[PDB]
């Protein structure tokens, strides 16, 4: 231990050294110190995390320095490194690690090679600055730092208008969330001026006695920006498009990073949320209707990544149920779950929408089993997890203890939702997996092995299994406090999510696998077309915003393209100016005029001195 | 007898004719003509003045008044004759090269 | 030495009237030269007798007589008459004349508030004023000469007219 | 009331020039040789004022009831002779080029001059106006001295006829004063009167016109292009920083004064010559015409500091430095342009083109150019700032609220068109002096803008030394 | 005791480079550039000598050093200059700052380098007094003696628009708006010396003794008034703006630099100084309308920033965008809203320095400045696409940079006082966001080209990229350990925070 | 006793009319002619203004004192240069 440093400066070197060297190093040497560093990070990563066992599950913390100090605000560069920060740490260090492979592979010659890396260890190192957050501001460089390495990797391949401007409707959106997140900020340190976890949470209790007024803000804001790195309801909109990016970002940013980040901070916060009832309540809300509207979405992409998008969108739904019904442990442990075969998934949905020549498209695939074995056999195996087969998946035991708090606390709604999405998403997972390996094969695709592909996705493949559910997040030491267990109830509940769960794939079995014809019959029926082209559509949200935010946006831009105020000022000037030529008009050389003109102005000053 | 008041408004009644005139004229001979009835209408009223109240002021003003009333006849001519040599009339109006 | 002046001052102003009518020139100069005159009287009606005289032999003695001079040299009166009656009618005099009848009513307003105090026409004697000129404006007298004099460097610089007819 | 052996060394300036006045003008009846009439009138205005050091020793006195010779004439007096000067020393090579006689010219000059220094001593009635008429005349010829050109002409002779007017209003009203008021001297105003305040207005319509306050001011972009260049210098500095000298000394030991109506009158007047005077002076391309509207306002800003003399002292200070400024600032800008004209040739250098680059071929003389088009405009390390300083604060302080704003909004208008001039001559230069008679003009604006130059950064000196010459009150 | 050199040594420097150019037509540059290192030098060693950390609130008259010598005795002016962390802080900025303009105009040539250069140093120095001046007429003749200069660069040097207004326009339209702005400013301090000496009798034009003034509530307000409004057109707030984006637009490039990077700053440093501590009653009042006003200037800024078809130009824009949180800062009696305010008016220093000093290579390397012809730059260029993305970045209030630091602490601030202006004002930074994108965008991303201008560009002078890496340097150490900066300013922070409250 | 004198003013006057407009007459049949003769005239009448001067002098002579004379002999001085100037001009060649 000590070392907690390491697992930024390792990310951090890494990072300015790819970034100075500009194509002016061969693929193999900048693949070497691109995924080289963050391999070291995780081995760190394991020493401490050892060391910290061994101490006893001691809450370490290391001061680096104060990152500035003003009167009543002292903020500090502090790591804080308990069971929850090891968590996360150890998923960043290691599912990125394995990412950093199989994107090696993934890019070999292609556009800004150590390009691709160098934002890569920007993004790992900002990531672990956000996990180990003494305060809230040194977790906000956090944020910042990984939302900005988002919206490089999403808009790095720049040539393309349609990137780019997916780019930054992430850049935009994941934004306004930070602004939410602001508000917090200020809100908790006017009120406790310390934006320092457990004093917050001390000082929360004590200066609240008449609370749940300004704490009630502070948290829901604390919300806003969690929403927003993790694509929840009405922050969503940036997550589709976000699939613009290079597939190993798409496991990055997708799995194991952002969403994960938002989740991670309404964990952090929980003592805070305690006393805030009604939010807590209402991030559980959230968490479910996202699940589903994100699944029935998830349900029409003729898109490979977009399906596995609305996937990802769905999925944080469930966590976000988890933490929104005091299921912290089961949210976490979902999280690791979910990081282990989201990252399988997307993987493989590289290795997949290339071995097609970036076809990309279902339909314009098909039949893959026999031309492709490791790859579909990966699709199986996480498209499995992720439906949550009984057995030899660890989703199943994710979804399940969720589940098991969400009816252990008498939240039956949120718990019947939820099976609802656990049937959605085994459905459309494998009405994907299917319609892309099973079939009359289109596209003939060819398979190629080598380790820095192949080994990636095999312990992905190992991980995403029931052998994943083996490891145990040390949530217990940190003080987050257990699930209300449940028993008798834990297996008729039990039982029904496996039920569900099956009768879910062989449904999508009997849906697709034949000819299709009575799931084709319903689509061009007119209902079925209208919902169809509905979900297609996020629901319909990025209409709803194009058209109260973005249209009037431009529209001032428009209606100002020059300051109306620059020529309300040129008023003066202009009067000025004509006033200049008005008046010059008099001298006309007129000797006579002159005259006349003495004669009146005299006239005027005797009739002015007389009324004076 | 000597009301003040009738002597001054002589005065003023010619300052103010001589004025007209001088507008109303465009050949240089006759404005030059308001400029003498004017200077002239100018030291009437000052030897008035001079009457009413038992001053030799009055009428030694008149008198520098007068000695200007000669000065400025003798350049005026002498710039009329200049001038007609440079126009038949002396019509003024067209001496408006110079404007705004 | 009192009706007599407002006689010759009502003259007078006809006269002035008159000299700003006519076309003819030799006509306004000696209408000009009648009004001094009769200010010249009316000069004698307030005992400013230096005054009269000097306005006899010197206003209408020797400057009214330059301008005659000039005018009969250069006999430019005469010519330009019906030139110079297009000038003179109703559309071009009735501004100026509006104007400056307005100023002279201002005027003389103004003039009808202070006290008259009428004062007799009691003779101030020549020797009088030159006692006065010769010893208060002592400096009057010596620059008065200036005057003059500037008057006449300048209308020998523009007055005169070289020889520009023989060519080089 | 005679006159002493000290009041002959308290009229010592007016002595002499009146010496060389007829010195001059018989050695020209006798030889009519340029330079040596020239030589002689500078030697005479030096002497005037050398003079004027032999006054300084001297009392505080009155030579007759016409007249105070104290530091404030003093002063004046100092100015109109530099002013004077100066005008020689550049009208010299421009009439090397005149083809015609040169010498009458410095004849005129003097004979002005001397008028001018009648009205930095005036304290009578009469004074003045024999002061304004010494300041006409030979000005009028000064303006028709080259009459070959229409222009010169047409103004000389406009300039005539309207400033005989005005001579015949100023007469009138002093008739109209003197007659309600019985007496003459200025302190004695006739112990708000009807009579008295029209025939100080009537007074106004000539002051003003002589003064270029609107609406008397027409007359002046006519007049200041007609006449030769340095007769131009003359007509903007000597005449009005004199003219102005009486009228200041006059409205202060005036009790009428301290009326109202009239500060009223006047307060309109100068605000409204600011304003029309900047207004008309932006859309010029004749160098000329515009330092004519030009000066139209910067006598609406010194009318500021006059409507402002009863509240305070520091007043007529103000008016001292900002005059001296003014001077120096005018005798830069005036003597390049007529130093411009150089030799006669033909029509001088009217149009602002020929000032283009003109610092690529002719640096120094557009620096001053540029020093001076700063002074002028309002503008800090130039003692036209200094004065415009001294205006505001005489204008705050004596809470003129109107006249300094319009003083603001006014320097504004100035900074855009003569900002413009000085880039000019810096603009790139359009394609295309032996005489130790042209140095003269050229030592003499050089030293000139090193006086705005110099006492803008370090006004002390001046202030001071004009705070020192006050009037006898 | 330092001051007089500090503002020489660009004065004398100024002169040298005019009267050396003559000897060879490379000098003026070197001249220029050894005298700013010698003056930076100085403002370090004045930083070094004085306690890093000093006193935080001895009260409002005090000064690591002062100087005074007596210049117009019958006005009770003379030449004062005072020294404080804030003005130690605008000293080095400016410095540095200068050396830069020295660089960046290193490969411009027209007219004669001896006058361009000269020219710069009397701006450059000029303002530095305005800084170190406390007797209040030689600051307001620091403050005209400066915009003379800057208008001939402008003038002289900068390069007509595509708009089709001439550079000397450009000029006079700055011209005219900072120096009658400043107008009304010198009535004001006439009607405060009057009535300070009208109540004590006794003429001083020093910022001490003026302080004292009782004043009858009304005059207190207009005389502030003055000062707001000629600290208004200088900052600018919004009405008086429009003279910044078109004089940025014709501006030669260290015009640009001097422009955006400084002047500004002084405008609000006067605000702090002198619009608080000789008017805290009248301020305090008039917080309310400097707040909106600053919150439409974020707001406005930022729209007009964004709907630029030319990069200069949106730029100037976003300094408005950013100066609107500044005069938002200042009003809001927070001490964290203050040291806010300092730390991010350098920082916005560094960084507009960065991007017009960029621009300017840009337009020596494909010679436009209208983004329409411009496109997928990255691919040509070496350093120009990715420094720009990083300055890009950092505007908008990205942590790891200094931006971030002040801003948020202004907002932090801010909000403690009032926090609905503080919400619609982060909102602002969601514009921010937009706007810096946009420009990266349009400069870097997308279509090779618009314009056939678009082909391998030649590379990044070593001059450059350590000019513009050594600025990145800086912002990133401001974004990482500021304290130092908010120890330097902390001690006349403090005092003026506790003045302006105090007072009320 | 009055009036007489009155009558050779009246005469006076009307003599220097006539005799000055005959004169006109005659002239109208390097300067030139026209030029001389005005010249001439003009300083005719300025000799005749400076002329009422000398006399106001006259009247009073010993109440002006040693002041007064040396004024009257720097006036006609004046005057006289001033006929020096005009004769050395050329306005004598011809009339
Ligand atoms: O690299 C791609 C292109 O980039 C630029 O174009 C485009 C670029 O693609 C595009 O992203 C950029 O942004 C347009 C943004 C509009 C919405 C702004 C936010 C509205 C929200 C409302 C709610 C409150 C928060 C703010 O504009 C450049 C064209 O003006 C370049 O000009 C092109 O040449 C490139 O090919
Ligand atoms: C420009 C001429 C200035 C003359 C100033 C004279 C001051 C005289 C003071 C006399 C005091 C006794
Ligand atoms: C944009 C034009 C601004 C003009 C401001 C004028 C201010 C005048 C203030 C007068 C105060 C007395
Ligand atoms: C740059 C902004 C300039 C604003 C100028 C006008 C301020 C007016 C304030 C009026 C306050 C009225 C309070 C009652």
């Amino acid at each position: 231990m000590n070392m907690l440093a390491l697992t930024i400066i390792l990310p951090l070197i890494g990072f300015v050294l790819l970034a100075f060297s500009r194509g002016r190093w061969s693929e193999n040497v900048s693949a070497i110190v691109g995924v080289g560093s963050v391999g070291l990070a995780a081995l760190v990563t394991a020493f401490i995390g050892v060391d910290f066992f061994a101490n006893g599950e001691q809450t370490y913390s290391q001061p680096l320095w104060t990152w500035m100090s003003v009167g009543d605000f002292n903020i500090g560069f502090n790591l804080v490194l308990d069971g929850l920060s090891l968590t996360m740490l150890s998923v960043v260090t290691g599912v990125g690690f394995l990412i950093h492979m199989y994107a090696s592979w993934y890019m070999r010659g292609e556009e800004g090679y150590s390009r691709f890396f160098a934002y890569t260890n920007l993004f790992i190192a900002s990531m672990v600055v956000l996990v180990l957050a003494d305060n809230l501001l040194l977790m906000y460089l956090g944020w910042e730092g990984v939302g900005l390495c988002s919206y490089l990797l999403i808009g790095f391949y720049y040539t393309d208008p349609k990137n780019g401007a997916a780019a930054m409707k992430a850049f935009v959106v994941t934004r306004v969330g930070d602004v939410f997140l602001a508000f917090a900020l200020f809100i908790l340190y006017n009120e406790l001026g310390t934006l320092n976890f457990r004093e917050m949470v001390e000082l929360a209790p004590a200066h609240f006695a008449d609370g749940n007024n300004m704490l009630m803000w502070a948290t829901l804001m604390l919300l806003g920006g969690a929403v927003g790195k993790s694509a929840q309801l009405p922050l969503q909109t940036w997550l589709a498009d976000a699939m613009a990016g290079p597939t190993p970002v798409s496991a990055l940013i997708h799995a194991a990073t952002m969403v994960t980040a938002g989740v991670y901070l309404i964990a952090r916060t929980h003592g805070l949320f305690l006393m805030t009832p009604e939010v807590l309540h209402l991030v559980g809300i959230v968490g479910a209707v996202t699940l589903l509207l994100a699944g029935f979405a998830a349900l029409v992409q003729t898109d490979i990544k977009r399906v596995l998008a609305y996937s990802t969108m769905s999925q944080i739904g469930y966590m976000f149920l988890a933490l929104g019904v005091q299921a912290w442990d089961a949210a976490i442990f979902h999280l690791m779950t979910h990081a282990f075969f989201k990252a399988l998934l997307f993987l493989a949905s590289g290795s997949v929408i290339l071995a097609c020549h970036h076809e990309q498209n279902i339909f314009k695939m098909g039949g893959l089993r026999k031309s492709i074995p490791l790859v579909y056999l990966c699709f199986l195996v996480g498209g499995a997890a992720l439906s949550a087969l009984p057995l030899v998946t660890a989703g199943f035991f994710s979804k399940d203890e969720i589940l098991a708090g969400a009816m252990a606390n008498g939240h039956i709604n949120l718990m019947v939702a939820g099976l609802v999405g656990a049937f959605m998403t085994s459905l459309y997972t494998f009405r994907m997996i299917f319609i892309v390996f099973h079939g009359k094969e289109q596209i003939h695709a060819h398979a190629v092995k080598g380790v820095t592909h192949s080994l990636p996705l095999i312990v992905l493949l190992i991980l995403s299994t029931f052998v994943g559910a083996l490891i145990v997040p040390p949530l217990q030491g940190v003080l987050p406090q257990t699930t209300e267990l449940a028993h008798g109830s834990m297996l008729t509940l039990e039982i029904t999510s496996g039920v569900v769960a099956v009768v879910g794939i062989l449904l999508a079995a009997w849906l697709w696998l034949g000819k299709r014809t009575l799931v084709t019959s319903i689509a061009n029926s007119a209902p079925g077309r209208l919902l169809s082209t509905w979900w297609y559509n996020a629901w319909g949200f990025d209409w709803l915003y194009d058209k109260v935010f973005v249209k009037p946006f431009l529209g001032i831009a428009w209606l100002l393209k020059r300051d109306p105020l620059n020529s309300m000022m040129n008023i003066p000037a202009v009067l000025s100016r004509f006033a200049g030529k008005g008046l010059l008009l008099s001298e006309n050389g007129y000797l006579r005029w002159y005259v006349a003109s003495m004669s009146i102005g005299a006239v005027v000053v005797l009739a002015l001195l007389m009324v004076l | 007898m000597i009301p003040l008041q009738h002597g001054l408004i002589l005065a003023a009644i010619l300052f103010v004719l001589g004025l007209t005139g001088l507008v109303i004229r465009r050949n240089l001979l006759f404005m030059l003509i308001g400029l003498e009835i004017m200077i002239n209408a100018s030291a009437l009223a000052f030897v008035v003045a001079g009457s009413y109240w038992g001053q030799t002021d009055g009428q030694v003003m008149y008198i520098l008044a007068i000695s200007l009333a000669a000065a400025e006849a003798s350049i005026g001519l002498a710039l009329l004759l200049q001038l007609h040599r440079r126009r038949q009339n002396l019509n003024i109006d067209s001496v408006s090269e110079m404007r705004g | 030495m009192e009706f007599a002046f407002y006689i010759c001052g009502l003259i007078a102003i006809l006269a002035t009237l008159r000299v700003i009518t006519h076309t003819n020139p030799v006509h306004a100069l000696l209408y000009l030269i009648i009004s001094l005159l009769a200010i010249s009287g009316v000069f004698f009606s307030l005992g400013a007798y230096f005054a009269g005289a000097l306005e006899i032999i010197v206003y209408a003695g020797a400057i009214m007589v330059l301008f005659v001079f000039v005018v009969m040299m250069l006999n430019l009166g005469g010519s330009e008459i019906e030139q110079e009656r297009q000038w003179l009618k109703p559309q071009v005099w009735i501004g100026p004349a509006i104007l400056s009848a307005i100023m002279l009513v201002v005027i003389v307003y103004a003039i009808l508030g202070v006290n008259d105090q009428g004062i007799d026409g009691t003779p101030i004697s020549a020797k009088a004023v030159g006692i006065t000129l010769f010893g208060p404006y002592v400096l009057a007298v010596e620059l008065a000469s200036m005057l003059l004099l500037a008057g006449l460097v300048v209308a020998f610089h523009v007055g005169r007219e070289e020889r520009a007819g023989e060519v080089l | 009331m005679t006159i002493t052996p000290q009041n002959l060394i308290a009229l010592l300036p007016l002595l002499i020039v009146g010496l060389t006045v007829v010195v001059v003008m018989l050695s020209i009846a006798w030889r009519r040789n340029h330079f040596l009439n020239a030589t002689l009138s500078v030697i005479g205005l030096n002497a005037a004022l050398v003079s004027l050091w032999f006054v300084g020793q001297a009392g505080a006195m009155d030579v007759t009831p016409l007249m105070r010779v104290d530091g404030f004439a003093m002063l004046y007096t100092g100015l109109v002779l530099l002013a004077s000067l100066a005008t020689c020393t550049f009208a010299y090579p421009w009439l090397e080029g005149y083809n015609d006689n040169k010498d009458e010219f410095y004849l005129l000059v003097l004979i002005a001059a001397l008028g001018g220094i009648l009205l930095a001593n005036a304290n009578h009635l009469a004074s003045l106006f024999l002061g304004i008429e010494l300041i006409s005349l030979p000005l009028f010829g000064l303006v028709g001295y080259a009459f070959r050109q229409k222009r010169s002409l047409e103004a000389s002779i406009k300039y005539t006829i309207l400033s005989a007017a005005a001579s015949s209003f100023l007469l009138f009203g002093m008739a109209l004063v003197y007659a309600q008021s019985g007496d003459l001297s200025f302190v004695a105003l006739g112990k708000n009167e009807p009579l008295l305040l029209a025939g100080f207005g009537l007074m106004i319509v000539g002051l003003g016109f002589k003064l270029s306050l609107v609406p008397f001011h027409l007359w002046t972009p006519d007049v200041y292009q007609g006449a030769p260049a340095p007769v131009s210098t003359f007509l903007a500095t000597a005449s009005k920083i004199a003219i102005f000298g009486v009228v200041m000394r006059l409205f202060l030991y005036a009790p009428v004064g301290d009326s109202e109506a009239i500060r009223v009158v006047l307060a309109i007047i100068a605000f409204a010559s600011i304003i029309f005077g900047n207004l008309m002076a932006l859309s010029q391309t004749n160098i000329k015409r515009l330092l004519g509207y030009s000066s139209i306002s910067h006598l609406g800003y010194l009318l500021v500091a006059l409507i402002a003399l009863q509240t305070g002292e520091m007043s007529m200070e103000a008016v001292g430095v900002y005059l001296a400024g003014y001077l120096f600032s005018s005798l830069g800008a005036f003597g390049v342009v007529s130093l411009m004209s150089s030799p006669y040739r033909g029509p001088d250098a009217d149009s602002l083109f020929s000032y283009r680059g003109l610092f690529w071929h002719r640096p120094i003389l557009a620096a001053v150019m540029t020093v001076m088009m700063l002074s002028l405009a309002g503008i800090p390390m130039t003692l036209g700032f200094i004065g415009k300083f001294y205006v505001l604060a005489v204008g705050v302080q004596a809470h003129l609220w109107w006249l300094v704003g319009a003083v603001v909004v006014g320097s504004a208008i100035g900074l855009y068109y003569y900002l413009r001039v000085a880039v000019s001559l810096y603009l790139h230069a359009p394609e295309q002096p032996s005489n130790w008679q042209y140095s003269a003009g050229g030592i003499v604006v050089l030293i000139s803008a090193l006086l705005v130059l110099v006492l803008g950064v370090w006004p002390q000196p001046l202030i001071s030394i004009v705070r020192l010459a006050m009037p006898l009150m | 005791m330092l001051l007089p050199w500090l503002i020489l040594i660009p004065f004398i420097g100024g002169f040298l480079c005019w009267q050396t150019e003559r000897f060879g037509v490379k000098v003026p540059r070197w001249i220029a550039l050894i005298t700013m290192g010698l003056t930076l030098a100085l403002s370090l060693q004045l930083w070094l000598q004085g306690g890093y950390s000093l006193t935080q609130s001895a009260g409002i008259p005090q000064w690591q050093s002062e100087f005074d010598m007596p210049w117009i005795p019958r006005f009770g002016i003379s030449i004062h200059l005072a020294i404080d962390g804030l003005s130690l802080l605008m000293v080095v900025l400016t410095g540095l700052l200068g050396v830069l303009a020295v660089l960046c105009s290193w490969k411009e040539i027209e007219k004669y380098q001896g006058f361009f250069h000269l020219n710069l140093m009397w701006i450059l120095g000029g303002v530095i007094g305005v800084f170190l001046a406390i007797d209040m007429f030689l600051f307001f003749f620091f403050w005209e003696m400066m915009l003379v200069p800057m208008y001939f660069l402008i003038a002289l040097w900068g390069h007509k628009a595509s708009d089709g207004k001439t550079r000397i326009t450009a000029a006079t339209k700055f011209f005219i708006y900072t120096q009658a702005s400043g107008l009304v400013m010198l009535i004001a301090i006439l009607a405060l010396v009057f009535v300070h000496y009208n109540a004590t009798g006794v003429w001083t034009f020093n910022y001490e003794e003026l302080l004292n003034t009782p004043m009858s509530s009304g005059v207190e307000y207009l005389l502030m008034l003055g000062f707001f409004i000629a600290f208004a057109v200088k900052m600018p707030v919004v009405p008086l703006h429009g003279w910044l984006p078109d004089a940025h637009s014709q501006a030669p490039t260290a015009g640009s630099v001097d422009l955006a990077g400084i002047l500004l700053k002084t405008a609000a440093y006067g605000l702090l100084r002198f619009s608080l501590p000789l008017f805290p009653n009248a301020s305090a009042e008039f917080a309310p309308i400097a707040m909106w006003l600053g919150v439409i200037g974020i707001f406005y800024g930022a729209w007009m920033a964004f709907a630029q078809t030319d990069i200069k130009r949106l730029i100037a824009y976003t300094s408005v965008s950013h100066m609107g949180f500044v005069l938002i800062a200042i009003y809001t009696g927070s001490q964290l809203a203050y040291q806010g305010a300092v730390i991010q008016m350098i920082a916005h220093g560094l960084s507009a320095a960065g991007l017009f000093i960029l621009c300017g290579q840009l337009y020596e390397r494909i010679h436009t400045r209208d983004m329409r012809m411009m496109g997928g730059l990255w691919s040509k260029m070496k350093w120009l696409p990715a420094l720009s993305l990083f300055f890009a970045v950092a505007t908008l209030g990205m942590p790891g940079t200094g931006n971030f630091v002040g801003e948020f602490m202004i907002l932090f601030g801010s909000f403690q006082v009032v926090p609905v202006i503080t919400v619609i004002s982060t909102f602002g930074l969601v514009f921010a966001s937009v706007y810096s994108l946009a420009m990266l965008h349009r400069a870097y991303f997308g279509k090779a080209k618009s314009q056939i201008a678009s082909q391998e560009l030649p590379g990044m002078s070593l001059r450059e990229l350590f000019m513009i890496l050594l600025l990145v340097v800086l912002l990133v150490l401001l974004g990482f350990y500021p304290q130092p900066i908010l120890d330097t300013s902390h001690s006349a922070i403090g005092n003026i925070q506790q003045w302006f409250v105090n007072s009320v | 006793a009055f009036a007489i004198f009155l009558i050779v003013a009246i005469g006076l006057c009307c003599l220097m009319l006539v005799g000055g407009w005959f004169l006109g007459g005659r002239a109208r049949a390097r300067l030139r002619l026209s030029a001389k003769f005005y010249l001439v005239a003009m300083f005719f009448v300025i000799f005749d203004v400076e002329a009422l001067y000398l006399f106001a002098w006259s009247t009073s002579i010993r109440e002006s004192g040693w002041v007064g004379f040396v004024e009257a002999a720097i006036f006609i001085f004046v005057l006289l240069a001033g006929l020096v100037y005009l004769v050395r001009i050329g306005a004598l060649d011809w009339t």
